[PDB]
């Protein structure tokens, strides 16, 4: 059963360092949100990703515009 | 109100070349209740806001392009992804060219 092994490179810029995560090109944002909160141990609802002038949340889709192929995103709590 | 505002023309990337618009625009820095900084380009004629983007620290940079005969061409480059916006000062004197740039960088990253 294929689940698309197309793992994209998402670089998370946080107020600490710049770590790179690996997620499938067919997953929901909510799934990623809960991943960051567990790995970095910060927040989930207040955890907002940024793609230069654009807010990334569970309203849009990272694999749709945010991360096309190895891009840098920011993390804020506003 | 606008935190920072100055007359500057926008540029449009056509195909693979940055073509400057001859229109008169006003680059202003706005801040909403969401504490999000908004960088918008307002047309001085229609009064409509075309481009509106949310600015965040540790990912924005506004500097002047040295390779320009006029020396009034500034560029807003993001450190996230691929975003390079070019603008040219439409102010009467260059006395506040750098001053405006300094303000922008401050209010954007801070």
């Amino acid at each position: 059963a294929p689940a698309e092994p197309k793992i994209i490179k998402v670089t998370v810029k946080t107020p600490k360092e710049k770590e790179e995560f690996a997620v499938p090109e067919n997953s929901s944002v909510q799934q990623f949100k809960e991943a960051i909160s567990k790995r970095f141990k910060s927040q989930t609802d207040q955890l907002v990703l940024i793609f230069a002038g654009k807010i990334l949340k569970d309203q849009d889709t990272l694999i749709q515009h945010g991360i096309h192929d190895g891009l840098t995103v920011h993390l804020v709590i506003k | 109100k606008y935190l920072v505002e100055f007359r500057a023309g926008k540029m449009s990337l056509k195909g693979t070349t940055v073509t400057p618009d001859k229109r008169k625009g006003l680059v202003y820095i706005q801040q909403t209740d969401d504490s999000l900084i908004h960088f918008c380009w307002k047309d001085r004629t229609s009064g409509n806001v075309e481009d509106d983007l949310i600015i965040f620290p540790d990912d924005c940079e506004f500097k002047r392009v040295p390779q320009c005969p006029s020396g009034r061409v500034y560029v807003l480059k993001f450190k996230a992804g691929s975003k390079r916006l070019f603008f040219w000062m439409q102010e009467p004197k260059t006395d506040q060219d750098e001053e405006h740039c300094r303000k922008v960088n401050e209010y954007l990253n801070n």
